[PDB]
RNA sequence: AGCCAGGAUGUUGGCUUAGAAGCAGCCAUCAUUUAAAGAAAGCGUAAUAGCUCACUGGUCGAGUCGGCCUGCGCGGAAGAU
């Protein structure tokens, strides 16, 4: 869903990004 | 060496002005000496072909108008702001 | 041939050929020098 | 890219731009690009026309810089619902009006110098046009 | 008679007449034989000191006839030679290096009167002096 | 504008390429008989060559040429019944 809402997306962004940090490094 | 055209303004103020300035026109006050300031309509591109050179902000140089020879210096000179026009030059006498 | 949105010229040889309602360029040395549209 | 050290205020009102410039004579130079038209000029633009400028006549001759930004332009954002606060400040400009004088030369031959200019005035958002200094 | 029918000039040097770096293709070769070549120029390698560049008419008809005509050499070499640098201007022209006599490239321009083309002695010489700065050196004046 | 010729010598200018030669990159533009001719114009040759330029000679006879302020024009210009 989408909504429209700033921080209700960024989150999801960060979590998309925070896996990338670990996953590359492994 | 410089001679030039002239004829006496009476119109005058900013209307007047632009309605020569649009005629290939454009004011321009002599004076110096103890007497009254006269204003010039001088035409345009005579001028402009003329003043292209050097010398001729420094060469002394009369203003013909009804034989009195006015023979001046130039004092300022108002160009347009972009474009190659003029607006209004003064004539100190010499 | 580029059309490009500026066409102009580049060897001395062309030429600066307008034909119908729109502008060509020619040279009589260089194949490449073909341009429409100007 | 050249914006002002300290700043008296962190922000500043769009205002507007009417009138004409008084920079309309060539001054620390010789040769010259007056504005004709009107509208902004962002540091990046300025810094590209003389970079597009100083590869042209290269380390000889001198190139005078006339108009400086300080005037910091803010946005918001990427998607938010207006209005809950002024944006935080993003790229320094320097507004112009018509007769300004932008970039002036030292000793350069003048074709060159057209050369330069010619190079430099693409870059500009704006028309420019060539001038010369007059002797008064 | 300086209308030759196939030339192809190259100055030599006085050190060799037929080896493949210097003469050969460098000058060319079509009805040539410059094995009998070293039989020709190495006597007026023995004329003078070798070392120098020997500028030479390269005489070629269709007729199998050829032959050398030396030119005398130039001044510039020459210059190079008496300044003593072992490569070239390296430096800019601002920079002079060469060192000689006011006399000389004018007692020394005149071993080049043979090739030389004014009609004004000094003119010719101021030549040479062209030919002088050609190495980015100045001769004192 | 065209048509007939030269368009240069010292000198491959020093150099940089094992070979720069006007033309692979500099230094520099300096001096030359001569109508005059760039130690350097493009094409081209590995480098050279070779082929057209500025100057000029006749021929042809008279308008031609680069920029300036100007009104109106074209290209830029692709969208769904």
């Amino acid at each position: 869903c989408y909504g429209g809402d700033i921080s209700r997306k960024k989150k999801l962004l960060q979590k998309q990004k925070e896996g990338k940090k670990r996953m590359k490094q492994i | 060496m410089f001679t030039i055209n002239a004829e006496v303004r009476k119109e005058q103020g900013k209307g007047a002005s632009r309605r020569l300035r649009a005629a290939n026109k454009f004011p321009a006050i002599i004076y110096g000496g103890k007497e009254a300031p006269l204003a010039i309509e001088l035409d345009h591109d005579k001028v402009m072909n003329m003043q292209a050179k050097a010398e001729f902000y420094s060469e002394v140089l009369t203003i013909v108008v009804d034989g009195k020879e006015i023979k001046v210096k130039a004092q300022d000179v108002q160009r347009h702001p972009y474009k190659p026009k003029l607006q209004h030059i003064d004539f100190v006498r010499a | 041939m580029k059309v490009r949105a500026s066409v102009k010229k580049l060897c001395r040889n062309c030429k600066i050929v307008k034909r119908d309602g729109v502008i060509r360029v020619i040279c009589s040395a260089e194949p490449k020098h073909k341009q429409r549209q100007g | 890219m050249l914006q002002p050290k300290r700043t008296k205020f962190r922000k500043m009102h769009k205002g507007r731009n009417r009138g004409l410039a008084q920079g309309t004579d060539v001054s620390f130079g010789s040769f010259g690009l007056k504005a004709v038209g009107r509208g902004r000029l962002t540091a990046r633009q300025i810094e590209a026309a003389r970079r597009a400028m100083t590869r042209a006549v290269k380390r000889q001759g001198k190139i005078w810089i006339r108009v400086f930004p300080d005037k910091p332009i803010t946005e918001k954002p990427l998607a938010v619902r207006m209005g809950k606060g002024k944006g935080n400040v993003e790229y320094w400009v320097a507004l112009i009006q018509p007769g300004k004088v932008l970039y002036e030369m030292d000793g350069v031959p003048e074709e060159l110098a057209r050369e330069a200019f010619k190079l430099a005035a693409a870059k500009l958002p704006i028309k420019t046009t060539f001038v010369t200094k007059t002797v008064m | 008679a300086k209308k030759v029918q196939a030339y192809v000039k190259l100055q030599v040097a006085a050190g060799m007449a037929n080896p493949s770096p210097p003469v050969g293709p460098a000058l060319g070769q079509q009805g040539v034989n410059i094995m009998e070549f070293c039989k020709a120029f190495n006597a007026k390698t023995d004329s003078i000191e070798k070392g120098l560049p020997i500028p030479v008419v390269i005489t070629v008809y269709a007729d199998r006839s050829f032959t050398f005509v030396t030119k005398t050499p130039p001044a510039a070499v020459l210059l190079k030679k008496a300044a003593g640098i072992k490569s070239g201007s390296g430096k800019p022209n601002k920079d002079k290096v060469g060192k000689i006599s006011r006399a000389q490239l004018q007692e020394i321009a005149q071993t080049k009167a043979a090739d030389m083309t004014g009609a004004d002695i000094e003119a010719m010489t101021r030549s040479i002096e062209g030919t002088a700065r050609s190495m980015g050196l100045v001769v004192e004046d």
